[PDB]
Formats: structure tokens, C-alpha cells, sequence
């Protein structure tokens, strides 16, 4: 599938919705590891 | 009791653990199971990152729970 939609899917089923994972990933510049690291340290 | 990790590549880790262990211990089980640097991977449950030292018990995990495996990144 999309990378992109991949992403949040993945980051979805660890512990928060699509929507904080979409903003996390786009942000850290559409980067999974760096999406996690984002709802983890970044609040 | 066992925990399953979660690689961000697509791996899946079953690691055997006791009521007493402590995260710490799990870093490196996982270092001399496959080799994911320990000073980059990081354990995650429901969302909340384990902090090394504290036991399983802290985070109420409990038995074949989903964990999961982040490496720290460099971004300095």
C-alpha cells in the first residue's frame, strides 16, 4: 500500500490514532521511526 | 511469561521472561538475539515508552503482550 497511508496505519495500532501519527509523521518529515520518537519524546 | 517485539522492519521477537525482569534486561537479550544496537532500540507498551530499570510489573504487563522496538535516531 501508499507509504505514506502505511505509516500512519502501523503508528495506529501502537497506541494513538491516524490523526496524531499523520501530524507526527509529516512533521518529522513523513518518517516512521521519526513518527514514534515524536509521541514519544515530542508533546 | 513471553513478550513480542516489533522491529519498524517487519520482525517479530519472542523473548522468555520472569515476573522479576526488568527492562534493561530486555535491551539486551534482544542485542544478543539478532544485534539491534541497544543504545538505539527502545521499548514502547500502549503508547508509553518502558524506562530502563524499572520492572514489568511498573507497566502492568502483562503475558504475550504486543511490545514494541524503536531505535533512538540521531538527529543532533
Amino acid at each position: 500500500t501508499t507509504p505514506k497511508s502505511l505509516a500512519v496505519e502501523e503508528l495506529s495500532g501502537m497506541g494513538f490514532t491516524e490523526e496524531e501519527a499523520h501530524n507526527a509523521l509529516e512533521k518529522c518529515n513523513w518518517d516512521l521511526e521519526a513518527a514514534t520518537n515524536f509521541l514519544l519524546d515530542s508533546a | 511469561m513471553q513478550i513480542f517485539v516489533k522491529t519498524l522492519t517487519g520482525k517479530t521477537i519472542t523473548l522468555e521472561v520472569e515476573s522479576s525482569d526488568t527492562i534493561d534486561n530486555v535491551k539486551s537479550k534482544i542485542q544478543d538475539k539478532e544485534g539491534i544496537p541497544p543504545d538505539q532500540q527502545r521499548l514502547i507498551f500502549a503508547g508509553k515508552q518502558l524506562e530502563d530499570g524499572r520492572t514489568l510489573s511498573d507497566y502492568n504487563i502483562q503475558k504475550e503482550s504486543t511490545l514494541h522496538l524503536v531505535l533512538r535516531l540521531r538527529g543532533g
